[PDB]
């Protein structure tokens, strides 16, 4: 018993090697987040998690995201939460001035929408609301409908339905080879 | 390139995947290690692994297949890339620093349990300054010998 590190080592490159190419081969997705309080950043890493089972997701905060790749998305996703009177979390406004700026978009790519925010007011995930109805008019085919996780009755509960939910839809509008049978985490049961 | 030294570690690399010992490596024995290193490919897309490396389209890969495939990527500039990621499959933290505990971590999900002992030394093996610990600079200069 053992395997010298150097042996082991040539073993992982291997699989590396591997995985890469079939990495690049999937289908990239981005998955935007705006956040105050950090919940829907963790959100959004647990939807990088579940959507690493099939595709090639990168999480990205929306004011680190230039528009022009709308035009060369497959498939966007959004998860932010709401403030003030419908008003988008500090990261976001950014992106909020351009999104509804813009007029057109060339490439009608498909995107889900999924936004945090709190029953109590009377704006309920006024801003997830903002951008899901702002991309159908510009086009874009709405994968599955837009969630909401309210901070009072649940908000992962909500979450993980949603991110199953839309992940099924994507494997599906993508043909994914095998599936019904992906093992997805453990807590998406 | 390609020292009879390396070839023969590349034999016992290939050994690592066709647990079993017959001489082939399986989408399923593929499946098994790469998922025991934490990489998550579905089934279609292990079976285009092996049928990429797979010359003699007979369904599985051999020793050759895989010398053939490792000989090839080995001189290349991917490797650059290749190299490091196989470095974060050990660095979980991405700290830079390969510690004894993360190199516990991969061999027990390799289901490979060694004693604090064996697997010190399992270190010192490419420790070029000692520290008890394997650096990136450190862990390229054992893929490349
Ligand atoms: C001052 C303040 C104003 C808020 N306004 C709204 C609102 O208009 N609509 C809503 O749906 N949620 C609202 N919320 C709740 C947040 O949306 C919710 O706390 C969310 O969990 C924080 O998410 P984050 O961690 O991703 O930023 C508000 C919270 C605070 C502290
Ligand atoms: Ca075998
Ligand atoms: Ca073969
Ligand atoms: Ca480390
Ligand atoms: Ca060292």
């Amino acid at each position: 018993r053992e395997i010298p590190l150097k042996v082991l080592v040539k073993a992982v490159l291997f699989a590396c090697m591997l995985m890469r190419k079939t990495m690049a081969s999937r289908v990239r997705v981005t998955i935007l987040f705006a956040t105050e309080t950090g919940k829907s950043e963790a959100l959004a890493w647990d939807l990088g998690a579940l959507f690493s089972c099939a595709f090639n997701p990168k999480v990205v905060c929306m004011d680190k995201y230039r528009l022009s790749c709308l035009e060369e998305e497959r498939l966007l996703l959004v998860v932010t939460s709401t403030f003030g009177n419908g008003d988008c979390p500090g990261n976001g406004e950014k992106l909020k001035k351009s999104l509804f700026m813009l007029k057109e978009l060339n490439n009608k790519f498909r995107y889900a929408v999924f936004g945090l925010g709190s029953s109590m007011y009377p704006r309920f995930c006024a801003f997830a609301h903002d951008i899901d109805q702002k991309l159908s008019h510009l086009g874009a085919s709405q994968l599955t409908p837009m969630g909401e996780g309210d901070e009072l009755s649940g908000q992962e509960d909500a979450f993980r339905s949603w991110a199953v939910q839309t992940f099924k839809a994507a494997c599906e509008t993508f043909d994914v080879r095998g599936k019904q049978h992906i093992q997805i985490p453990k807590l998406y049961t | 390139q390609l020292t009879e030294e390396q070839i023969a570690e590349f034999k016992e690399a290939f050994s690592l995947f066709d647990k079993d010992g017959d001489g082939t490596i399986t989408t399923k024995e593929l499946g098994t290690v790469m998922r025991s290193l934490g990489q998550n490919p579905t089934e279609a897309e292990l079976q285009d692994m092996i049928n990429e490396v797979d010359a003699d389209g007979n369904g599985t890969i051999d020793f050759p297949e895989f010398l053939t495939m490792m000989a090839r990527k080995m001189k290349d500039t991917d490797s650059e890339e290749e190299i490091r990621e196989a470095f974060r499959v050990f660095d979980k933290d991405g700290n830079g620093y390969i510690s004894a505990a993360e190199l516990r971590h991969v061999m027990t999900n390799l289901g490979e349990k060694l004693t604090d002992e064996e697997v010190d030394e399992m270190i010192r093996e490419a420790d070029i300054d000692g520290d008890g610990q394997v650096n990136y600079e450190e862990f390229v200069q054992m893929m490349t010998a």
